């Protein structure tokens, strides 16, 4: 990154740092939603069960014990997906601070 | 020689003798105490002091039974010298020889000190001199240095130092014992800045924040599980007793240059601690919150100004050449100005002075 | 509920406190950090105060403690009369 | 004048700040300490060319 505030200039590293700080704040609220869903899965609305399972006009057919097991494992996967992206984006923030300095 | 089982049975009996002795004195006004009961208990105490297999709790109940009989004598009953000198030796043993290890129960040494003080505060003045154990002042001075260094913990030694200083204040009723207080160096000992209780004896109270800081900085281990009411300082009472001791010792010793010397040396070491009680009258002149000036603090000034009124009776020219005589003149003028203000403001004396504790309130209610 | 509701508020970056919205909210509901925290400073830990065999023990301890308290009243009159008597004789 | 008036105000200890006094004074003279704060937070170095 060049000096200015051809190569790109250091405005690029600062804007990428801000967007990664914002995404790191979002995924930590979103993880704080996925762990709340996993702590109340037998007490979610039928609309939240449609919001997670999305199984078309088949959605009526599935029994409660079936839906609850399917949502409990979809929430395990999506917590692991999110905790992985939270690592990668924290490390982007440390790399960008190091590059700017 | 053969059964420990006799100890706890004798303890359950001394518990019962103690219970019955109290219930007798609290029920019959004693025109004359039973000298055979006092003799039987004096021998049983002397036997318990000869035999370290007998549990200290037995001796504590016998001492309690004797104390409850002794101050309930009428003020015209003198005790028989044969029973008194038997008691004074056994009471000296519980003061000279504390460490037979397990530590002793410090309540026994203190209870023996109170029974000894009560016996002094009942005698022919001329009889105490004919019953005095020579080693008693030397080992009371060791017990005082050890308790003013807190060697058994901040609440135990505070009671020990308090009790020894009251016993010493009752000994100051006698000239020849007060002469012995100078050569047992008990003023030179009270001039000593190595005595840990000095750190804990500036203020009449303790703050909320001191009590965690001054325990966490000491107890780094040994994991035993277990309107504002300001915790009036227990070591300030020891400072009040030290200043009262000097005001008793001065009276038989109006000719003693060793008293004038050791008093000058105490006034030299404790100078600015003795001045703090006067220069606080500058600090309240602007922004200090209206603290409830206690009768105990005005009595500390009654005592310290009397100590200066005593010192100004004896000072040879060499002391008048010290800045301390310019400083005492300054303190006397500061305090006379601030008192001339407060004695015009009679309203300051009628709003700000509250009798605080359950015992201060009780003394007003009794009188 | 503090942990839970904090995990529901989208608070801005603490470098970007939305003073336009805060000055709406702290006049709408009447909330005031410069009055609320100003009461709270004046409410500290020192604003608050505390107020068979065990019976035979507590009675025995009371017997000793009152006896020692009354000896400490006796010597407390004796010293004082003797002090004020000497304090008079000195000027005579 | 900030130095010469701040040295004339007997400000309380900032750990004992008297609630009722500013609650009178600010509503008397109009010194709303959220309005005055917003009207200052939206003035910065980047407000002047």
């Amino acid at each position: 990154f060049n000096s200015n505030l051809i190569l790109p200039s250091i405005d690029l590293a600062i804007n990428i740092l801000v967007d990664n700080i914002l995404q790191y704040s979002f995924y930590k609220v979103d993880l704080s939603q996925c762990f709340k869903l996993l702590q109340s899965y037998d007490q979610l609305t039928n609309y939240q069960y449609q919001e997670i399972l999305q199984t078309g006009e088949d959605y009526p057919a599935f029994g409660p014990t079936q839906r609850n097991h399917m949502v409990e494992n979809i929430l395990k996967e999506k917590i692991i997906d999110i905790e992985t992206q939270i690592s990668i984006i924290h490390e982007n923030i440390e790399i960008l601070l190091l590059l700017i300095v | 020689k053969t059964l420990v089982v006799r100890n706890d049975i004798l303890m359950f009996l001394c518990e019962s003798i103690s219970t019955a002795s109290h219930l007798w004195c609290k029920s019959c006004p004693i025109e004359s105490v039973d000298i055979e009961i006092l003799s039987k208990l004096s021998n049983l105490l002397a036997q318990c002091s000869s035999n370290p297999i007998l549990g200290h709790s037995i001796s504590y109940h016998i001492l309690t039974s004797i104390l409850i009989l002794v101050e309930n004598t009428s003020q015209h009953q003198y005790i028989e010298i044969k029973v008194f000198n038997q008691l004074i030796n056994t009471l000296s043993l519980f003061i000279t020889e504390p460490h037979f290890q397990k530590k002793p129960l410090p309540s026994i040494c203190n209870l023996s000190i109170y029974l000894l003080q009560v016996l002094i505060d009942r005698l022919d003045p001329n009889a105490l001199i004919a019953a005095f154990p020579n080693n008693l002042l030397e080992n009371l001075a060791k017990l005082l240095k050890n308790s003013l260094n807190m060697v058994n913990g901040n609440q135990i030694d505070n009671i020990t130092a308090s009790s020894v200083l009251n016993l010493l204040i009752s000994f100051c009723k006698q000239p020849l014992v007060s002469e012995q207080l100078l050569d047992n160096r008990i003023i030179q000992l009270l001039s000593d800045h190595s005595l840990k209780y000095l750190q804990f004896s500036m203020d009449p109270y303790l703050a909320s924040t001191e009590i965690s800081a001054a325990t966490a900085s000491i107890y780094g281990g040994i994991n035993y599980y277990f309107q504002f009411n300001q915790k009036k300082n227990k070591w300030h009472r020891v400072w009040t007793l030290v200043i009262k001791f000097l005001i008793s010792v001065s009276k038989p010793l109006e000719s003693s240059e060793r008293f004038i010397e050791q008093l000058s040396n105490f006034i030299l070491s404790h100078k600015d601690r003795l001045f703090y009680y006067f220069d606080l009258f500058n600090e309240f002149g602007a922004t200090q919150h209206s603290q409830y000036f206690t009768k105990q603090w005005f009595q500390q000034l009654e005592y310290i100004t009397s100590l200066f009124s005593i010192f100004t009776k004896y000072t040879k020219r060499y002391y008048l050449s010290m800045n301390i005589y310019r400083e005492f003149l300054s303190l006397a003028y500061r305090l006379l100005v601030s008192i001339s203000i407060q004695c015009s403001e009679l309203n300051f004396i009628e709003n700000n002075f509250i009798p605080i504790t359950k015992n201060e309130k009780h003394k007003n209610l009794v009188q | 509920l503090n942990d839970l509701t904090s995990s529901k508020t989208p608070f801005s970056n603490p470098l970007e406190p939305n003073v336009f919205q805060d000055s709406k909210i702290n006049r709408k509901y009447g909330l005031d950090p410069k009055v609320l925290a100003k009461n709270l400073s004046n409410i500290n830990t020192s604003s608050f105060t505390d107020v068979i065999d065990g019976y035979l023990k507590v009675q025995f301890e009371n017997i000793i403690l009152n006896t020692i308290c009354d000896i400490q009243k006796k010597t407390s009159k004796e010293f004082q009369s003797h002090y004020e008597q000497t304090s008079i004789h000195d000027w005579n």
